Parts: C-alpha cells; structure tokens; sequence
C-alpha cells in the first residue's frame, strides 16, 4: 500500500468493506518491522518469513475476493493492484495452473537457485515422503530459506 | 529457462534494513564483509538515487530497487526517463509557479542546513514519514 | 532417557544474553564485536548457564534428520531452539560417535574444522594432527571464588561434573599444580565436555558462595599436552601398539 | 567413481577469492637433478704472473 | 494415488495455507 | 565515442544473481535506507581498519573522538 | 595459477552415489595445513544430507601426505596419517615420521616442495604398499546391603569405561584412581548391589598370595596419598 498523492485515483465504492481486513495485515507488518534483536540467525530468518507469509496472506485474500469468492468489482481490484496492497505477479502465478497455492515468486526462479531448479517446497509432500521411504530417512526439511514454506502445496 | 525477478514485498527490505542497524554478532559476520564490498558500488547507487530525484511536481515518487539480501546496498534500478517536450512543459510550469511564489511571498523561509544534527540519526521511513501525508507539490493551477 | 522425551529449551531468546560484553575499553568496534581504546583487566567470566543434561537432553529436528553434530549451545546449556534445533541435544554415546566416526577425524562434534596446530594455549578446538582425548582443567581457584576446599573435595566435584557429560578413561587431580587431567573415552566426548564446562562453575547449591558464582572467572577447560611422566607414556605406547594391531589386521 | 563439478555463483559483494591475501612465501628451489658447471682451461704462466699485476 | 487421500491429508497440517506444521 | 562491446551493465549483472531482490520503494525510503546503508558501510570500514576513535556522525561529517 | 592438479578425494568419505554434484570455489580458502590458497571443493554427500563435505587441505598438501583432501586419511587404507606412519615405522624400519613445521612461514615453504613425506613414499606405489602389508602380516604371526564397594587389584592400564561396562554386563556410579587403585565404586541402590554380588582381576571386598598384593596396594596407596 503506497502513499496517497494528488495522482492517486481514490478507492472506488466497495473498498469500505475490506479496509479493516487489510488494515490488520498492515498493522501486523508494522509489528513485524522493528529491531526484534534476534541474536540467533534462524530465528531472525523466521521474522522475515513472518513478513513474507503475511504478504502472501494479504495478496491471497485479495485474490480470493476477486476470483474464488467473486465478490469485489474489477475496478476496485485494479486500484488495489496499482496501490500494491496485493502483489500482481504472485496473483498471476496463482491464476496459472499448478501454482494454485504458491508461497511466493522467489521459490520458482530457477536462475537464483544454485541447482537450476525450483524451491524444494514446490515438491509435493507426498513425493518427498516417498523419497524418504525409499532412502530410509524422514522429511529432512521443514521450511525453505526464501520464505516460511512447509511445503508449497501444489496439492 | 529464464524468468524475471520477484517484485518482493518492500516490507521485507525494510525489515532487513532494520535488522542491520544493530549489527554485532557472529550472525551476519559475512554480511559485514558484504557491506564493505558494497563500497565499490555505493557511488553507482548514489548516482542512481540522484537520477530518480522526484522532480518538484512529484509529490511521492515510487521507484523500483535492487537490494542485497543482507541489506548491504539499495540500488535505484529504474532509469528516470521522460517525454522531452512534456518534461520541458513540466519544468516550465514549475518555473512559472516558483516565480509566482517568489512574487507573492513577502519573506521566503529557506531550509536550514544541514537539515538534521549529528546526534539525530536517519529517521525510519516507516516510523515517521510513511504515516504522515505530504504537502501539495508545486504546480501552477491550470484552466 | 533422553530418547524418551523431546528436548526442552535451555533459555528463551528473551533470556539469552546480548553480544556487548563488559565495556572492556572506551569504545565499541563494530566489525570486530570486541571492545577497544583500552585492554585494562582480564576479559573472561563465568557462564550464566550450564548443561543440566537430564533436565534438558532430548529429541530435536536433528534426531529426525540424522544431523551428525551436537549443539554447542546445548553443551553451553543456552540453546534457544530446543526441539526446533538442527544440531543435536544430548550427551554423545558410542552409537553417535560411531555414526560420525568418518568425519570426526577432520573436525569436532560441533561440526567445526580442526586445525594444524593447537592454539598456543591448547585452549581452542583441538588439532587434527593429534587425536587427543585429555582436557587440562585450569582455573579451579577462580572457578570456586577462592574456596579453600580439600583436594579430595575438588577432584570429587570435578568427577561429578565431567563424568556426567561423557565416559571417562581416567581423571587425576594434581595438588602441586592445582589442576585436572580428564581423559575421555572418545574424542567427540572430549570435544563436547571441553565446551560444556568451559567457563563453568565447580560450585554447588550446598556451597555458601552459590550466589557469587557469576562474579568470579569460570573453569579454564583446555586441551592437555601428554604427561612427561613415563609411567603413563609407556601405557600410551602400549595402547597405540594395540590399536595398530587392530587396524593392521583389518587391512587384509 | 564419477562426479559433476560446478562453480556456484557467489554474492558480488563478498570477496570473489576469499583465499588470496598477499602472503610472503619463500620458494624451495627444487633442483633435485644436479647440473654441472664445466669450464675447460689450465693457465699457469700467464695465470700466475697476472695476479701480481691484478 | 486417490485425490481424496490428499484431501484428508492436507487438513492434517496443523497450520493453514502455505505454512503447514506436519507435526 | 561510447564503446559498444561492454553490454553487461552493473545493475543487469546484479539482477542476474540470486543475492539481490527487487522492490518498489518510495524514493525517500530509498534515500533514507541508503543513508543508513552508507553509514553502516563506512563505519564498518573504519572499525575494520581498527581506528574506532574516528566517530562518523550520522550527517557523514567525520571527526576524531579523542586527541 | 591454472587448475592443473585434480582434487584428491577418497571413496568412503565421498559416499556411495553414482553421481553427486559438487561445487568448486577456486582460490577458495587457506588450507588447514600450510596456510595457502587453493581450490576449495564441496558437496553434500546425498542431495538431502545436511552435512556438506568441504575439501579442507590443498592438493599439494594432500599429495605430500598422500591422503584424502576431506578425510585427512591415507587414500589407500582410510586410516589416520599419524597412525599409518607409526605402522610403517614399526614394520620394515624403526623411524618414519611426517613432521609438519608448526611455524606459519615454514609450513608454506614445506607445502611448496614436491617431495613425499616418510609414510607417503610407501603408500604411493601400490606394490610397495602390498609388500608392507605382507610384512606386517608376517610380523603378526555374603550381602549386608552396603551399596558402596571398595575394589582393589586394578590393572594400571584399564579404563573406567571398561569397568562400568563390565558391571553393566553383570547387571550407577564409579570412582577409580589408577595411582591408589582404591576403586571407590558406588551403586545407585543397595538392591542393585545385592543383585550384582548375587550375580558374581576381580578382587572385591564390601567396605562402608593376597598378602603381597596387600603390600603392593599399601605402598602404592601411600604414594598416592602423598601426591
Ligand atoms: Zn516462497
Ligand atoms: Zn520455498
Ligand atoms: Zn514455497
Ligand atoms: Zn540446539
Ligand atoms: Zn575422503
Ligand atoms: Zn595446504
């Protein structure tokens, strides 16, 4: 959510319904932004994931409102996108088949990953289980580094 | 096998920056090295930032930005391009607006320099600025 | 048992201590995390925490995984990740030592690389060039806030402390040198203890200086040079020979 | 036994080559093979009369 | 694999949405 | 005359790697963040050198603390 | 310089996978021996194995010792370098050491030399190794419920772990001093003590040519006490 200028087209009619929902998200983000001086590394990353997951949830909310629930108007949605309450790219990915669930965009860039391949969270849990069984071990991981993703839930 | 970068949540970046003010652990030991490395490119970053100075008619200019995962640097990736005649028009309007202001105002308070004292740190964009609304920019009122 | 229960948190990250020790100097150095403009007085102090192993030890993320390394902060008794930690949380045993026996030649049970030489003190993590299992235990005078105890009392307390953390090959207190020599069953165990009782207190609740435990200077657990004593040298040699016979028969 | 080598791209902030630090290093010569130094002459009259002048 | 098995098994995750607990 | 062969820019190069991400940040935010970043950088450098007695002021006006 | 030498990694170490994917950071660390830049190689042994294996030492160092670059063990026998040097010293010779110079400059210098160390000359050529092996082979051929005992006649060489394990097999706490041999054993319960005693170099009273033994004990004890 950006800052209201003269160049900001004001929010259309149906925004008054949703404001308090995404307001909460905003508040959370504010809470999630501060020097919570985690000496630890893993926990520090955890905080970051809290922001990431929160972002996902907010965007996911707007996506739901637009597409699954089919409630809010198109203009309103557009406005929201422009203001960036919800990430557009993420939504686009969601709309595409296979990524119906998707933590975030960073988990599907094969360039960034040292092995030219997606984030392990994208591997469906069942597959991982199968692999583990074959090997003998259990699910080695619980959440990837890029975001707090205990499975990315393609299924 | 390519795809574009992730338009990340800027909140993430903010969080990272917040984290790297109280830096004093073996956690982010290599991030300090990262910071040192970034001095190479800090002048480049500066240039980009000054390149996308919001012109005096832009109230609150957003911009795309690359930033190190450890928040050791914050580039201003967007190139600040403009339709030349349009640009001239904008500056002309600000030229006349500014001139008008000069005309009307009996005294004209300038900013004291530098703006902040050595004790006062760089105030957080989220805590102070992001809440409060900006004043109206300069632009002569058009018919 | 440790395997019966999940590992409790040592201390929550709220309770954890900051990385700004003692202001030893006039100004703080950002890139070093040390202090500066003055090195007046000794740096070392006593650990606020200690590995109470039965109250703490347990399952982890690692015990699911087969992470082969133990938690330094477990040994120190200050791990802020309890069951969510990747590094393990229990006393090393024959099963786990055996499990990591390949890699542990090159590096510690805390998964950090050993070096060519001991750090001149014999103080830091061991050299790879020696397979030492023997910790020198200095600073007992400091570890008990100048408590005039008996040598027997000392050695017994020491025994109580290190026997808890690993299987002992032998211990012997030296009155004439005011120190210990605490040979362990395994190198992993030795490593574990050497951190687990570094900067710790030999004091107990029964002792009167219990609330002054923090204020002194902790145990100086370092590594031990082999004794000049030919009484043990011979034994060592014999052991080496025996081991050699094992491996040599194993080659064919 | 077979394996795939890779070069992981690293952060272009951190030093590219962490190792190199301008060490002073003394060289061992490694002249393991011996080599002669082999001049053919034997001057007595001029070779002994000269040093008195030289 | 039956798609109802995945339906029953994706509610076993104690958290909602992307972060599941999975014990 | 600008040389043409070098068509791998700095930002482009950086974009190629994983260690950078991109966001839409307000220019003021970018500025403030870059002052903070720059300050941290220079202090890190100075401390690294060892000379902690050179106090950077937040206004980038360097001066020594002690004589 | 050019990446002329290849990495010298052994099998056991590396793990039983037909194809692993390792990475090479060139000029990627100072080694653990000679403080000298080298191409650091590293890999997870399996994909989902958490422990990376990084090549600790430099290739020249590895060659010099004739060892693995990750294990620090001989590439042939997969055993500690010192131990193998001892073995070699024992068979065929009297003295074979591999002295690393513990001074930071000299170590570098030593590393630079293309010359094998003591044991490395044996283990490099497989014929010689085989010969050494065969030579080695040739060379080869009443219960008052005390819960607290005081054990005596303890072999000087025996460790406490052996003792306690033996006790467990015959089944707690234990105190031993190898000077005195006043093995101040104590059980976690008296019932356990009873169990132990009923289940029975094991000379064992229950305090809370044996004569000469007592004397030997005596003198040793006295000496211990003086210490
Ligand atoms: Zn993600
Ligand atoms: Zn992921
Ligand atoms: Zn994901
Ligand atoms: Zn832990
Ligand atoms: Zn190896
Ligand atoms: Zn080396």
């Amino acid at each position: 959510p950006r800052i209201k200028t003269r160049r900001s087209k004001p929010a259309p009619d149906g925004f008054e319904k949703i404001k308090p929902t995404l307001t909460d998200f905003e508040i959370q983000l504010r809470d999630a932004q501060k020097d919570k001086s985690s000496k630890l590394a893993a926990k520090s990353n955890e905080q970051l994931w809290e922001i990431m997951q929160l972002h996902h949830q907010r965007s996911r909310y707007i996506y739901t409102l637009y597409y699954k629930r089919k409630a809010i108007s198109k203009d309103l949605y557009d406005w929201l996108i422009k203001e960036k309450y919800a990430d557009k790219l993420l939504i686009a990915k969601w709309r595409k088949t296979g990524y119906e669930k998707l933590c975030c965009l960073r988990c599907i860039q094969k360039n960034e990953t040292n092995n030219g391949s997606t984030c392990i969270c994208r591997v469906p849990r069942a597959q991982l289980e199968e692999e583990a069984r074959k090997k003998g071990t259990q699910v080695s991981f619980h959440q990837c580094v890029h975001c707090g993703c205990r499975g990315c839930a393609s299924t | 096998l390519y795809t574009p970068k992730a338009e990340m949540p800027p909140e993430h970046l903010r969080k990272i920056i917040n984290t790297h003010s109280d830096m004093a652990s073996k956690m982010y030991n290599t991030d300090k090295k990262a910071f040192l490395g970034a001095l190479k490119y800090l002048p480049h970053a500066i240039l980009k930032l000054l390149e996308n100075m919001p012109h005096p008619w832009e109230q609150a200019k957003e911009v795309k930005v690359l930033y190190h995962t450890s928040g050791a640097i914050t580039f201003v990736n967007e190139t600040p391009r403009v339709i030349e005649p349009v640009y001239t028009a904008q500056w002309s309007a600000t030229w006349i607006a500014m001139r008008r202001e000069k005309r009307d105002r009996t005294h004209f308070k300038r900013m004291r320099f530098p703006p902040f004292d050595d004790d006062e740190p760089p105030l957080s964009y989220e805590q102070h600025i992001e809440n409060i609304e900006p004043l109206d920019p300069i632009n002569l009122p058009l018919d | 048992s440790w395997r019966d229960k999940s590992a409790k948190v040592q201390v929550k990250e709220s309770e954890l201590p900051s990385s700004i020790p003692a202001q030893t100097g006039l100004t703080f150095n950002i890139w070093y995390n040390k202090w500066s403009q003055g090195f007046a007085g000794n740096t070392r102090f006593v650990s606020p925490f200690a590995l109470q192993p039965q109250l703490h030890s347990g399952k982890t993320r690692g015990d699911n995984d087969g992470q082969l390394f133990f938690c330094l902060f477990f040994a120190k008794g200050m791990c802020c990740l309890g069951p969510k930690c990747e590094y393990l949380h229990h006393i090393p045993d024959e099963e786990d030592i055996g499990k990591l026996a390949l890699r542990t030649e090159v590096l510690d049970c805390f998964g950090r690389e050993k070096f060519a030489d001991y750090r001149e003190d014999m103080g830091g993590i061991g050299s790879f060039r020696k397979k030492n299992k023997t910790l020198y235990v200095g600073g007992i005078d400091g570890a008990l806030n100048s408590k005039h105890l008996k040598p027997a009392q000392i050695e017994s307390r020491i025994r109580f402390v290190f026997s808890r953390l690993g299987d002992i090959d032998r211990i012997r207190y030296v009155e004439s040198k005011n120190c210990g020599f605490v040979k362990f069953k395994y190198q992993a165990n030795a490593e574990f203890a050497k951190e687990a009782m570094s900067n710790q207190t030999l004091l107990l609740p029964s002792d009167k200086e219990w609330d002054d435990r923090r204020e002194g200077t902790g145990l100086l657990v370092k590594w031990a040079n082999e004794d000049p004593d030919p009484a043990a040298q011979k034994r060592l040699q014999e052991e080496l020979k025996l081991e050699s016979l094992n491996m040599m028969v194993h080659l064919i | 036994h077979h394996i795939e080598v890779v070069s992981k791209q690293m952060d272009p902030l951190l030093p590219r080559f962490v190792g190199k630090k301008a060490r002073k290093v003394v060289a061992p010569t490694e002249n393991d093979e011996v080599v002669p130094v082999l001049h053919m002459d034997g001057s007595n009259d001029r070779g002994e009369a000269d040093p008195n002048e030289w | 694999f039956t798609k109802s098995e995945l339906k029953r098994r994706r509610k076993t995750r104690k958290g909602d949405g992307p972060w599941g607990s999975w014990s | 005359l600008p040389t043409n062969h070098n068509k791998t820019k700095l930002l482009k190069s950086l974009k190629n790697t994983k260690y950078f991400q991109q966001t839409t940040i307000d220019w003021v935010e970018a500025g403030l963040q870059l002052c903070r970043q720059g300050h941290n950088m220079l202090n890190l450098l100075i401390h690294r050198k060892g000379l902690t007695y050179l106090h950077l002021d937040y206004n980038f006006n360097l001066k020594p603390t002690k004589t | 310089e050019i990446n002329e030498p290849p990495p010298n990694i052994c099998e056991q170490c590396l793990g039983d996978e037909a194809n692993i994917r390792m990475t090479k950071i060139p000029q990627g660390s100072e080694c653990k021996i000679c403080t000298l830049p080298f191409t650091l190689y590293h890999f997870k042994t399996s994909k989902r194995s958490n422990n990376i294996i990084k090549t600790l030492i430099c290739v020249r160092c590895a060659t010099q010792r004739n060892i693995c670059q990750c294990c620090m063990l001989d590439s042939r026998w997969h055993i500690p370098i010192q131990l193998r040097d001892h073995l070699i010293s024992l068979v065929n010779e009297e003295n074979v050491m591999t002295e690393e110079a513990k001074n930071d400059m000299m170590k570098r210098f030593l590393s630079l030399k293309n010359v094998k160390l003591g044991g490395a000359q044996i283990t490099s050529d497989p014929s010689e190794a085989d010969n050494i092996v065969d030579k080695l082979k040739n060379i080869l051929l009443k219960n008052p419920s005390t819960k607290s005992f005081f054990l005596y006649n303890i072999d000087a060489s025996i460790p406490e772990w052996k003792i306690t394990d033996t006790v467990s097999q015959l089944l707690l706490s234990l105190i031993v001093n190898h000077k005195a041999k006043c093995g101040g054993l104590r059980f976690q319960s008296s019932e356990l003590g009873e169990r132990f005693v009923s289940k029975i170099i094991f000379i064992i009273p229950w305090s809370s040519t044996a004569e000469n033994i007592k004397l030997s004990l005596s003198l040793n004890k006295l000496i211990q006490l003086e210490l």
